[PDB]
RNA sequence: AGCGUGCUACUUAUACUUCACCGUGAUUGCUGUUUUGACGCUUUCACGAGUAGGCAGGCGUGGAGGUCAGUGACGAAGCCUU
RNA sequence: UUGCUUAAUUGAACGUGGACAAUUGAAUGAAGAGCUUUUAGUGGGCCAUUUUUGGUAAGCAGAACUGGCGAUGCGGGAUGA
RNA sequence: GCCUAGACCGAGGACUGCGGUUUUUACCUAGGAUGUUGGCAUAAUGAUCUUAAGUCGCCCGUCUUGAAACACGGACCAAGGA
């Protein structure tokens, strides 16, 4: 009595090629979550040493 | 009812070559992955740790992340009408150097190679790649090849 | 028939005018309008496109943020342009001898500036005495920093500001929002 | 305002193409091509006919 | 006018196993050149394991009749795929020209065995010189001696609708 | 006042203009002879193809012919029941109308390209003169996204004149032979629009050229099927 | 005037080509002549199917502020009328 | 540069300074690219070719890709989503 | 290269451009039609109404995958009506 439609893809892809697919989008840094605590905890420091670095060379 | 666990439909995927099983030959471990590698996912089946799921069987990725027995690599997956960026851990037996990469990193090197060799010889020399062009003419000589006739052949059964 | 390969009769979706009805607003952009259209400067573009812009994209800009353009390495005799409004800010310790033009002076920021022997000029002004923009600045103020941005975007794990009219802990900091409590999202 | 087809129009040919005038002072779509009368296929090419 | 004659003559790329390929030549009725190319592709694919793209076509060229003035009978050896099989089967035909035959058999198999231009292989086409090669009576019958016939019942062709006089079939 | 102005003004165009057309005369001499010197290698390499052929036939070998290297495609069906890869490719061709025809170099990639449109396209490879019928009768230039007719060679050298190209000539024969920068002229090129052949198709078109259809390569039966339709 | 096949011409869709006109979107230029319209004028090009639905520009009705020192018993409003 | 790593002056990541400039390293195209807010209707579908399951089968029931109808007139199939 | 038979159209509105003939700051077929003649203005000419002919045209609204439906509401008109 109320059996109908169990599923179907039809049309979906093409609503998805409406406004899609649309590639992720990059950056020349990435987000460093996810990557192993050790590591990221070490870069800080490499970095901040390399800011005192370069401005105490600039400064001279 | 239906079942979609998480291994379902892998009965072929994730089995071993044939004559292929057994302890993994170490040159499996000894390669180096960096940050930034272009790696191919195949899921070993001997090996149930750090698996990829059946999505990332076969697929191609950006190594982001190094530990101590795996990589963290990115892939992007179709949802809908965008991809979403996804990180995988994956232990390194299921993971490998990708061989384009390397063929293409050779053409750099030879490219800077010949520009340089140019430069120091003063002439250009072009270096985008270039699609197969059509022929150019040539002259086919006879000499001891007589063009042979050919006709179709009549139907035969051999039963 | 054709196989159209982008939409058709779309516009441009720029706003080309103001949507304000003030008079004298549009006297300044059949000024600016004339200029651009004469002059190849680009920052006469930029002064026109600024007058169409709605108030919410236009910011008010606080002297203490035109002090901090001033002290960029040669900016201190810059022309400081805002096409909006200058507001004061009683958070500055001084402020400098400076030429500003914009669209609207607060009385404390109109006060501040000619007290330390400065000009608060307007836009027709500026475009007398630099018709190409020679030697300004222009300064933006904060868009993002509205109320409302706070809430746009919102949901699971985005950090977003939650749209609710009072505040305490009676006012959704349970379920969803705690592990003692189910989840947390 | 109205385009003009150069293959009809004589004036609009000569202000695209100056040379139209040389070519037909010099004939050239008619231009005779002097040679000799030869038969370069009186040999092995007869293979056209039987093979 | 449907059909001509061409030679056709191709060989594999060259390679530095094999610089210089044997050249194949192919007797093909085509309606123009590119059906032409076509069908000598066709069939040296169906003979030898050779594709389209790693060969080359030769030369492409007119065969002309001989004698287009001299009557002939011609014997035609063919291949046809029927509704239900595969057959051979010799035909023979008079024409002034090998095309002229070649067309006539085309129409024929068309007509008495509903075999389209796709369904038939050419053998092949002789010239048949001698009145003992010639088979069959439905072109037999007109190798006699002081052949002659009369047209009984002519019909005319009027270039008007209505016509004052009686309709004659004399002749 | 206004008409002395005007024939003051008058005056000043016809002085100015006495300059101009001087220092056009130069540069229209350049385009002749450009024009002139096509014209030579044409023939020159006409004739040398003809008696390469016949050294051939004497020396008891075979000319091959140098493969073409241009084609020029015309979609010859409707824009409706497309299917979506061969649908793209027409729209990559700049095929997006019934009878529109672009010109296109071949290579493989080219190549593979045309095969996806095969079933919805007619090409072969046009000769100098539809060439030239085709810029001279439709031709027009892509002028700031804007079908402009080529009715002067300013139009054509103020848009692909750093491209050494100043004439109407000099960008035919950079179509005919397939040049340096047949990629900036051809994307400049319009597609163009023909009209329906005058004459019809055949029966049916939508098949293939070698089954008795129109569509495919049918190799130098395209200049025929042109000079129907432009 | 049936069936198989080849050919020549011919017929005609809101499709294609050229031209006219309407609209939409873009586009050229316009202040010592910008001059009482610059929300205007002007050059050029492309495009036009539509339910549900969205938006835009307009037409019409009762009453209100302002104005036309507006119409009207020499006929307002209403109504009938190739 | 670092507090990470190496037996190590080994590495790892991010850098300073110097070299390579329009063939910046395949094709074709590109009424441009990117970003944001907000809200309508809808959430019964159906048909055709191909693949395909249950069923003797069904203008039956159920999936896959695509194109359509629904939402669409127009020329043709006499008539017909 | 030349000769030759018909059809449809005439947008724009001082000049400005590109070319051509050079006889020359002139002329042209070269940035869109002009010349000339007859008739009419008590009229041919155009527009609408009625009707005849040719051709095409099922009853709207609605729910629906699907309506002209042998699905539902609607005899007609005015005023009210979300
Ligand atoms: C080589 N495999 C073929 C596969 O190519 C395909 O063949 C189609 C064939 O089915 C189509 O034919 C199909 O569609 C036509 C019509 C509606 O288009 C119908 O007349 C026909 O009955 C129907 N079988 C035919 N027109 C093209 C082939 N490539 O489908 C059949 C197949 C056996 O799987």
């Amino acid at each position: 009595m109320a059996k109908s439609k169990n599923h179907t893809a039809h049309n979906q892809t093409r609503k998805a090629h409406r406004n899609g697919i649309k590639k992720p989008k990059t950056y020349k840094y990435p987000s460093l979550k996810g990557v192993d605590a050790k590591f990221k905890r070490n870069h800080r420091y490499a970095l901040h040493g390399t800011a005192k670095a370069l401005a105490k060379a600039r400064a001279e | 009812g239906k079942s979609r666990g998480y291994r379902s439909g892998t009965r072929y995927a994730f089995q071993r070559d044939f004559k292929k099983h057994g302890a993994i030959p170490l040159s499996t471990y000894l390669k180096v992955y960096k940050v930034g590698d272009i790696v191919d996912i195949k899921a070993n089946g001997s090996i149930q740790k750090g698996m990829p799921h059946k999505y990332y069987h076969g697929k191609t990725g950006i190594v982001y992340n190094v530990t101590k027995s795996s990589v963290g690599v990115i892939i992007n997956k179709v949802v809908g009408n965008r991809y979403i960026e996804k990180r995988v851990n994956l232990r390194v037996e299921h993971v490998k150097h990708s061989a384009c990469r390397q063929e293409f990193l050779n053409r750099v090197k030879s490219n800077a190679a010949k520009k340089r060799e140019a430069k120091a010889n003063g002439e250009t020399v072009y270096l985008k790649r270039q699609a197969a062009k059509p022929r150019g003419s040539r002259i086919i000589s006879t000499e001891g090849n007589i063009p042979q006739t050919l006709a179709p052949v009549a139907y035969e059964t051999f039963i | 028939g054709r196989d159209h390969t982008s939409k058709q009769h779309v516009r441009s979706g720029h706003r080309t005018a103001p949507k304000s009805d003030n008079v004298y607003l549009q006297l300044l952009v059949k000024l600016y309008s004339f200029l651009a259209r004469r002059t190849d400067a680009p920052f006469n573009k930029v002064i026109l496109k600024s007058l169409f812009l709605s108030k919410i994209n236009r910011p008010p800009v606080s002297v203490s943020r035109i002090s901090r353009a001033l002290k960029q390495k040669g900016a201190a005799e810059k022309t400081i342009v805002v096409v909006g409004t200058v507001t004061d800010d009683n958070r500055l310790l001084e402020f400098p001898k400076a030429t500003i033009a914009a669209l609207r002076f607060t009385a404390g920021a109109k006060d501040r500036i000619l007290k330390n022997g400065g000009e608060a000029i307007t836009l027709d002004q500026l475009a007398l005495r630099a018709p190409k923009g020679q030697n300004t600045l222009i300064v933006r103020g904060p868009r993002n920093s509205r109320e409302a941005v706070r809430h746009f975007g919102f949901g699971p794990h985005k950090g977003k500001a939650p749209r609710i009219l009072s505040k305490g802990r009676k006012f959704e900091r349970a379920r969803g929002r705690r592990r003692s409590r189910g989840f947390k999202v | 305002v109205l385009k003009k087809n150069p293959l009809k129009n004589k004036q609009v040919l000569l202000r695209l193409n100056p040379y139209a005038k040389a070519y037909a002072a010099e004939k050239v779509g008619s231009a005779k091509v002097e040679q000799a009368k030869v038969k370069p296929s009186k040999g092995q090419f007869a293979e056209v006919l039987k093979n | 006018s449907r059909l001509n004659e061409y030679q056709v003559i191709g060989r594999n790329l060259p390679t530095e196993s094999v610089p210089e390929p044997k050249l194949f030549r192919m007797r093909i009725f085509a309606p123009n050149t590119v059906v032409a190319k076509s069908r000598y592709w066709y069939f040296l694919q169906k003979l030898h394991k050779v594709k389209k793209a790693s060969g080359e076509i030769v030369s492409v060229n007119i065969i002309s009749e001989a004698k287009p003035t001299k009557v002939k009978t011609f014997g035609i050896w063919l291949r046809y795929e029927s509704r239900s099989g595969i057959h051979n089967m010799y035909k023979e035909y008079r024409d002034v020209t090998r095309v002229g035959a070649v067309e006539t058999m085309y129409q024929d198999l068309a007509a008495r065995h509903r075999a389209r231009f796709r369904s038939i292989h050419i053998l092949k086409v002789v010239e048949l010189e001698k009145t003992d090669d010639v088979k069959r009576q439905y072109v037999k019958q007109f190798l006699t001696k002081d052949l002659k016939f009369p047209l009984p019942h002519r019909v005319q062709k009027s270039k008007k609708l209505f016509q004052a006089t009686a309709p004659t079939t004399f002749y | 006042k206004k008409e002395k102005a005007q024939q003051k003004t008058a005056e000043e165009r016809a002085a100015a203009k006495k300059v101009r057309k001087a220092a056009n005369k130069e540069k229209r001499k350049v385009i002749f002879d450009r024009a002139a010197a096509y014209q030579k290698e044409y023939t020159e390499a006409e004739r040398s193809v003809i008696k390469a052929k016949r050294d051939a036939k004497a020396s008891n070998s075979y000319y091959v012919d140098a493969q073409p290297k241009l084609v020029f495609v015309v979609r010859i069906k409707g824009i409706n029941k497309i299917p979506p890869k061969p649908r793209k490719v027409l729209q990559l061709l700049r095929l997006t109308q019934i009878n529109a025809g672009v010109f296109v170099r071949l290579t493989k990639a080219t190549s593979e390209l045309i095969k996806l449109a095969e079933p919805y396209v007619a090409y072969g490879y046009p000769s100098l003169s539809t060439i030239r019928q085709l810029v001279y009768k439709r031709g027009f230039g892509k002028v700031n996204k804007q079908r402009i007719a080529l009715s002067d060679n300013a139009i054509i050298e103020a848009n692909l004149g750093k491209f050494n190209i100043l004439s109407i000539e000099d960008l035919i024969h950079e179509i005919y032979t397939v040049g340096p920068n047949f990629k900036q002229v051809s994307n400049f090129l319009w597609p163009f629009k023909l009209s329906n052949p005058n004459g019809g198709f055949r029966a049916r078109k939508f098949q293939h050229f070698i089954q008795g259809g129109d569509t495919g390569n049918r190799e130098q039966f395209i200049n025929a099927l042109v000079k129907q339709m432009n």
